């Protein structure tokens, strides 16, 4: 869709007023680019909170995944966007979603030491015994990274 | 016009950050002790290319600068990767002008641009570089290169990897010194003295195809052609040159300082007139540049093919609706300015004589105004036909991601003052999706797979590898090993590539690697040795330029900590 | 003055002779085809450093001389070892003295001497380097490097050697070119084009710490932090500085030959203004040496003197200006590890800045009298040469003409000095300019025992070299800047001879073999700095004439006792004697 | 005199085409963008030598020309083979004639020709090379190297191969950077600081023989001297010199482009005076050539003529001057293996100095008359071009413009030479300037048999190349000077084609495999010197105009004859005809 492309580039750039007119003009809420990223994906990746909110109100698929299995909750947990992680979980995002590598958002937050996000994820039912394709849990990530603050959160 | 020096290097198969942190920075750190240097800027892009441009004070000898710059660079050559030294790091005065552009096509349509380019490299470029008063000559393409297009399915069938193919080629495409019989010092009275001749370079696709990779434990032999497709091709395919829709090559010829332009132009056309009897059937010489250009730039992530369809529509528009005026349309897919890549292109238009262009509608201005209005309705592509220079500096090691946020803060603040500033925009490229693959060391070591085997398998197949040289009809040319295109297109093709472990078992890439999508820069800029982002713009109507610059300086004075700025180019 | 060009190369962890027999001689044997060359001198020190100084005839274009020397060395580059090439060689035209010194201190005290030096190198040196007429920039300190401080007891516990550390760092701190998806040439119908990103160079000690060296047979994993301490630290720890007795770093600014003195200076001051707004809190630029008004104080200790003893002489010199001439001295910038001549663990220098000329009244308080009094006060410091000077004897070179050797040349030098001491009516202060031999630790690898146990010699020489001298592995990115990674033993385990046996090397059968099994050691005497003049081993001798006699008679005498020297010992005049 | 810049590389044991396609073509393809360049020629001969000559317009600043060429050569340096870079590629700007020749003899007969050659190269050549105005110094001989002369019988006896010998020499003749004790950063309070001295480069034949190759399973040691003869010997054995029949050596010195002949010749005599007092007993300097007084006698034999055959032609030339012209000739300095057109086994040169002008009264005793009789006496020497000259024609180049190949350029040259013979009215003595193709040994490695036996290709090519061509390994120290270490077979075992089968290579399973088991051979012809003009293969042809007719008429006939040659063959005029 021509509108869907203008929405993707507007969501990628954080233009909330252009995103609103595109929503009112009937643009596809779930238009995906070549890599499989929806407007919710890029707004979650680039930390545009209200674009994440406006999209979800207009029926955005909170659990859309790209060609490699990554959800908008994955990107938000990876890049320290704490407020976006909460609104995604509140709008029904799968806390235990796995990509093609069996990797969960808890792994991504633990890998980058996003402790505030780790607590919010486990508060919403994140499986802490979740293993990726190599059999590594979030606890193994804390031991390997040497992050002792996280290693006591997970216990 | 302030003199300038350009250092050009190439890292085949490298991403923008890879070239900056292994090449660009090391060269920038060695640019010390060079006299009369005003400022320095550099690019590092998608295609594994860096161009460091050092501009000097007006009145500086461009020859002395070129020598002073190259001497310091050459002393830093051991610090660059081996793949970069092999490709050659040129330092030429960017004394741009181009005396003339000579194109080479074939009317019979029996030659690819690769075929044509090889002819120009071998038969023309040298004899043109020797004609009276010519300087540097750049060829639109490259000479032939022995292309090995690997197939991972058959490679895995015989328990082979690209490492074996590279090992086999260096062993069986070698020119070995073997000594003499009866050479000095001899047994006194020796009568026989003959040179010993052992392996020589291979000369054909047939001889590369019979390279013995291995022999099974049964009698069967597996050769290089059993796992790959062999062909004479180009060294890189990042540019596709066309002339009126036909495959094309040619030379860009610059004049050597102190020579005369009308002289050398006639001396070149005379040197080309002598070569025509030696041309194969149908080879013609054109002069594709009373002229103008047309820019083509597609969204981030677009392919070379999609740029070609837009360039073909542009070539078609000029040859159809402007057939009364347009004489030639030289379309270059993959080259533009502010950035090269698969999603950019440029078109060079040559028009008939102005004596046969009566009417204002046939003047260049009315031609570009009409062309720009028709190109307005090209879906998902910008196509135009045809101030101040600001540099935002990373002054405290912030990083590319934060320097972009600081850039957007200044760009947004500048749009708040359309009364003084207009068309404030970045000159560089935006971040694009990239395929990050993470090698898991623990799984690789558990399986006995060498890290070097992995990074060579991945790199050589997906990016290409310059192994060694060979002799093509008596001339030294390159040998490149790469995957056939079918098996290096999409992420699922990664799982098809197998590496061999120490115990002998073939391990697929999927077993020891993970992959994600992320965003990164396809073109990192640097100014005076520090990460930079160039910003262009102009004053609003009725405002002096210095009025606009001070507002930019005011807006830049509130950017996050560690973010500075400088004026360059025409604003220096 | 005759224009001079200096070549600088370094060899990490190499002694004087290793450096001379591998770098100096190879460079010198290729210095042919150079026009207007008067003579050539070189130094090879136990710091692992060469400085070859080529002096050209008067009126020679220093640009042409540098270009010709630069191009000749470019051809000799493949003849040098890989370790010397990785360090980068420098060819510089410049004077011997400094144009100015830019000091950098930290009032807050949040940055130590080591951090201040790293900031100036990582954020100030390169831009000052490219400025108008600045020929030589000397950093009083060292840029940070990713320092891996190996522990031999932990390496032996996991059956690992520094070879495994260096191998794993090169594998897991790599910048991999991985190509593209949908790259050219592409299959038709391809809609996706994206760069592939494999491994990126590491950026933090945390990343280096989790470099996986090996996994054990029970599943547990050995990380790089399990066998070493991962910290940021300088490439070298040779030079440290102080401004008015407090931690400091700085840049020594030399004027490029032919450049204007002042307009350069203002350009450095201009670029410095561009940097100040982005300094961290507490950082401040001071100007301790600006070329009346300033003078220097040289401090030279004999070979075999440590930084501790040199620092003691520097404190005494700094304490003098700050206490007994505080009415005249504004500031004192003191550097240890760097003297006027060159580098050395036994050398130092102090840049003294005076108060404004108007505030010091009378003959008693001007640079001439202050330097006379200072030199008089420093003259009784034992086992040290301490002179004070602003901004006339002979310069003599004793040449090894027939391949005699260092020891035989030393005896001949002492013979000439003893005979010159018996003529106080003629020559006084006849002295060698170089250094005396010092105890060194000769270790012999028994090849037979190494082969019987199945221990590679390169594994042995890498384990010994990387641990006790340091090893430049590859480069990493520290806050967006390319810096070096260095592998070396923690201080603890490379200080005294008994520690040699603490180092283990793995044999072909996986057995850990201590260094004591295949080595043997003894003390002997070797040189810490080896001089050459015009390609031949030489020893510079300085001196002057007695009260009231012209150097011509002085010089003529020196020629005569050189004739009675042993067979194969020549001589030549240089410097201002030429 | 047009200014010329020459690039000279070396590739030991390499044939003409191997040198052409790994060094020559690589350097040539980057020789564009060079200002005021008229033309460029090159020779690649089976000496393992390439000589690219770049000629510039008159008035071109030779200094600048050199920088430009050198600067374009750097683009090819990383692409050249390692073995070529290790020899040291050189670029120089000099005339092609000799300014003078410095001869060295030993009146006491204490020193062999080889001994005199080594002393000149080690103690005399470098200081002359660095003298201002000296463009190029040609040594008439070769500096000593540590020659390892391998025995293949004894090597096979202990399951060893030249690869093992090479690996042992790099391991045991090593210069190790071993570090220090108490090095910075130290544990605070450290008092002891000493350099660690590990392996040093060997300095004698006795030390190289001590090199342990392996320990047999029973416990006995197999040393290098047990499989090789170890001696000091020249880097190559291709240049021998004689002075009045007695053994001698010397340096051929060409003047740098634009330098003063008198001043440079005087500076050379001043430098020679600095080294005479330290000569060994018996050594003496003689001056056989000084630029009437002098003339040269060029000797050039057919290709394939050994140094033996060339010495006899030189002996007849020296006999003529010493017997029949003894009233006018003072000295004859004869050089075998080096010639006017370069360097090769089949070439020679005699430098003749007449006695004083006063003691040669009469015109028949003048230079032209003496050279006139000399050439007339050398008219009837079989298979030799022997003429004498004091110091009309045309200079013709036949170019392969369509990649026809060397063999087809030969025929196109023969067809042109035959048509030029039928026109004596216009063209006189039209002949080529290069060499004719000679028999050569073509050996074929069966890749399948090698892989089936476990014998690696690198083990094969290193064994064959090092035994039959010699391999430069590393450096050693000979009387305080860095010199090369060469590994080669003893002459005895590299003389006949059956000696190939006596060379063994160890397979992966450990079994020795004779070279006959995986190879085959046949005789064929190939060029011992390949010429190139402006990048393309060429064959130089020279002749002169007939009596009375100008050169433009002869050139016009040559142009017409050359246009009748097969398609793809072109031409161009060079040198005196440009
Ligand atoms: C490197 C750039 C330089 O600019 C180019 C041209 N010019 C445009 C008009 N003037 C600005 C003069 C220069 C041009 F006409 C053609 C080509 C071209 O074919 C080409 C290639 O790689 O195929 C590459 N380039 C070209």
């Amino acid at each position: 869709s021509d509108l869907g492309k203008k929405l993707l580039e507007a969501a990628r750039a954080g233009r909330d007023d252009e995103v609103r007119i595109l929503m009112a003009n009937g643009a596809d809420v779930n238009a995906a680019d070549v890599v499989g990223w929806t407007p919710l994906h890029l707004a979650a990746y680039w930390g545009h909170l209200e674009i994440v909110e406006v999209l979800l109100k207009n029926g955005a698929d909170v659990n859309a995944y790209d060609t490699l299995g990554s959800t908008p909750l994955h990107l938000a947990a990876h890049f320290g966007h704490l407020e976006i992680v909460e609104v995604l979980l509140k709008n029904g995002a799968d806390v235990n979603a796995k990509d093609d590598n069996g990797i969960t958002p808890l792994h991504l937050a633990a890998n980058r030491g996003h402790l505030e996000i780790v607590e919010v994820l486990l508060k919403y039912g994140a499986d802490v015994n979740a293993q990726d394709k190599f059999g590594k849990t979030a606890f193994d990530i804390s031991i390997n990274n040497g992050n002792e603050d996280l290693a006591e959160i997970l216990q | 016009a302030p003199p300038a020096v350009t250092i050009s290097a190439s890292y085949p198969g490298a991403d923008a950050k890879t070239v900056q942190d292994t090449v660009t920075q090391v060269i920038e750190q060695n640019m010390n002790g060079i006299d009369n240097l005003m400022y320095m800027s550099s690019n590092s892009d998608s295609t594994g290319t860096v161009q460091i441009t050092l501009t000097f004070e007006s009145g500086t000898d461009a020859d002395i600068a070129q020598v002073q710059v190259q001497n310091k660079l050459q002393l830093a050559m051991p610090l660059l990767p081996q793949e970069v030294q092999q490709q050659g790091v040129s330092v030429e005065k960017s004394s741009s002008s181009f005396l003339m552009v000579v194109g080479v096509i074939n009317t019979d349509g029996t030659m690819t641009q690769e075929d044509i380019s090889d002819y120009v490299a071998a038969n023309m470029k040298d004899a043109i570089s020797r004609t009276s008063g010519v300087g540097d000559v750049q060829l639109f393409g490259s000479q032939y290169a022995m292309r090995i297009w690997m197939n991972p399915n058959e490679l895995n069938k015989f328990q082979l990897t690209p490492v074996d193919v590279i090992t086999a080629i260096k062993a069986q495409n070698a020119q070995v010194a073997a000594g003499q019989l009866g050479g000095t010092p001899p047994v006194k009275g020796q009568q026989l003295n003959a040179s010993i001749i052992a392996q020589t370079r291979l000369t054909s696709t047939e001889e590369f195809g019979k390279i013995l990779l291995k022999v099974n434990q049964d009698g069967s032999r597996v050769l290089l052609r059993d796992v790959a497709k062999i062909e004479l091709g180009g060294e890189n395919y990042d540019i596709i040159a066309e002339f009126n829709g036909q495959p094309a090559s040619g030379l860009g010829i610059k004049l050597a300082t102190g020579a005369n332009a009308l002289d050398t132009a006639a001396a070149i056309r005379a040197e080309l007139a002598k070569m025509e009897p030696f041309f194969p059937s149908g080879l013609k010489i054109v002069y594709p540049y009373g002229v103008f250009m047309t820019m083509v730039q597609l969204p981030a992530g677009a392919t070379q093919e999609r740029t070609q369809k837009v360039l073909n529509e542009v070539t078609h528009y000029y040859l159809t609706k402007e057939k009364n005026n347009v004489e030639s349309v030289f379309a270059v897919n993959g080259f533009g300015f502010a950035g090269r890549g698969q999603n950019t292109g440029i078109a060079f238009v040559s028009l008939k004589d102005w004596a046969d262009r009566p009417g204002e509608e046939n003047k260049v201005e009315a031609i570009t105004m009409r062309a720009t209005r028709a190109f307005s309705q090209i879906k998902d592509a910008m196509v135009f036909a045809f101030g101040f220079d600001f540099e935002l500096i990373d002054q405290a090691g912030l990083g590319h991601e934060k320097l972009t946020q600081a850039r957007n803060q200044l760009l947004a603040e500048a749009a708040k003052h359309p009364d003084m500033l207009t068309s404030v925009r970045p000159n560089g490229l935006e971040d694009t999706p990239q395929f990050k693959i993470d090698i898991d060391q623990e799984k690789a070591q558990a399986l006995g797979v060498s890290i070097n085997d992995i990074n060579t398998t991945l790199g050589a197949a997906w990016g290409g590898s310059y192994v060694n040289d060979f002799i093509d009809r008596g001339r030294v040319k390159k040998v490149y090993v790469m995957s056939e295109a079918k098996y290096r297109m999409l992420p699922d093709d990664i799982g098809d590539w197998y590496v061999r472990a120490a115990d002998g078992q073939m391990v697929p890439f999927s077993a020891f690697s993970s992959s994600r999508w992320e965003y990164g820069s396809p073109r990192l800029e640097r100014y005076n040795g520090l990460p930079s982002m160039e910003i262009l713009g102009q004053a609003a109507p009725g405002k002096s330029t210095g009025e606009a610059m001070e507002l930019m300086e005011q807006l830049a004075s509130k950017l996050p900590t560690g973010v500075g700025y400088d004026w360059t180019g025409m604003s220096y």
